[PDB]
């Protein structure tokens, strides 16, 4: 694993805790530590800041799925936004097209919102 | 009432620090922001949507699907940032030459002032070129997003702009 813990989760698109491993660019969410995907490698990721009242959320958008994860605390939700931003093998150009296509639908449903 | 506030400038300028600070209260945990923030701030009985948008290079071509509709163009400079301060002429000039933003203000920070040597709001309005903008409003506001020194005077600025029309 590229990194593993426990994380809080829930989904935009209540709380449950989960068991996070990030492996190449999956992440896998496990009810059960003991018992061991989403696909990371075109995605969006940021600091919550208006989703949720919790300190220390990363939102997660793909295009299939929008959610919360809280971490432990600032840097722990700081070093988990960092390795998946790593984990992407997307070139320059495909980055550019998922990022276009993400922020674009992010758009639309805000100035519907 | 209301009003819509595009705010934009380079990546790494203090955009998204300058949306929390007025909406939070708080100095907040940022990384370059890769899409957009968009929150209401109340402020003397005006309902301002900012929408705090990315500046990374990559994604400046992104800033046109922001621009219809908007009322306020704020544009937030690193008044450290003299390697990119042409850049940032530049970057503003192409945003205003848009048909989409003919009708809006444009309100200025001059962020960072309290980095040594940061080039003060005479000094950016200079290498800015903000005097040839002679049709339309526009006003230069020295700022520190950490402190929120400045902010609230753009928003008065802002107030009075949306109050004139
Ligand atoms: N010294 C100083 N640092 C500031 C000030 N405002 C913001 N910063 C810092 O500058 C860095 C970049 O700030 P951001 O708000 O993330 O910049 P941004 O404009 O949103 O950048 P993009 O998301 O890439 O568009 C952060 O470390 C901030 O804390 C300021 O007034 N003074
Ligand atoms: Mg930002």
């Amino acid at each position: 694993a590229a990194k593993e813990g426990w994380l809080h989760f829930r989904p935009l698109v209540p709380w449950k805790q989960m068991y996070v491993v990030l492996r190449g660019h999956s992440l896998y969410l496990y009810k059960d530590k003991r018992e061991q995907p989403i696909s990371v490698n075109a995605c969006l990721i940021d600091i919550s800041y208006s989703e949720t009242k919790r300190k220390n959320v990363f939102r997660l958008t793909t295009s299939d799925c929008e959610c919360l994860f809280q971490a432990e605390d600032r840097d722990d939700m700081l070093a988990w936004i960092k390795t998946i931003q790593e984990s992407s093998n997307l070139n320059e150009e495909d980055t550019g097209v998922t990022n276009r296509d993400l922020i674009s639908r992010r758009i639309k449903e805000y100035n519907n919102l | 009432g209301s009003m819509r506030i595009l705010m934009v400038g380079l990546d790494a300028a203090g955009k998204t620090t300058i949306l929390y600070k007025l909406k939070l209260g708080e100095i907040v945990t940022t990384i370059p922001t890769i899409g957009f923030n968009v929150e209401t701030v109340e402020y003397k009985n005006i309902s301002f949507t900012v929408w705090d948008v990315g500046g990374l290079d990559k994604i400046r071509p992104l800033w046109r699907h922001y621009f219809q509709n908007t009322q306020g163009l704020i544009f937030v400079v690193d008044s450290n940032d003299r390697e990119r301060v042409n850049e940032a002429r530049e970057e503003l000039m192409r945003m205003l030459a848009e048909d989409e933003l003919r009708d809006a203000v444009l309100l200025v920070f001059a962020n960072k002032q309290d980095l040594p040597n940061a080039m003060n709001a005479a000094e950016i309005t200079d290498k800015l070129g903000l005097h040839s903008l002679r049709h339309r409003n526009w006003y230069i506001q020295a700022t520190c997003a950490t402190s929120g020194d400045g902010l609230y005077e753009g928003l008065d600025w802002l107030s009075n702009q949306l109050r004139n029309q």
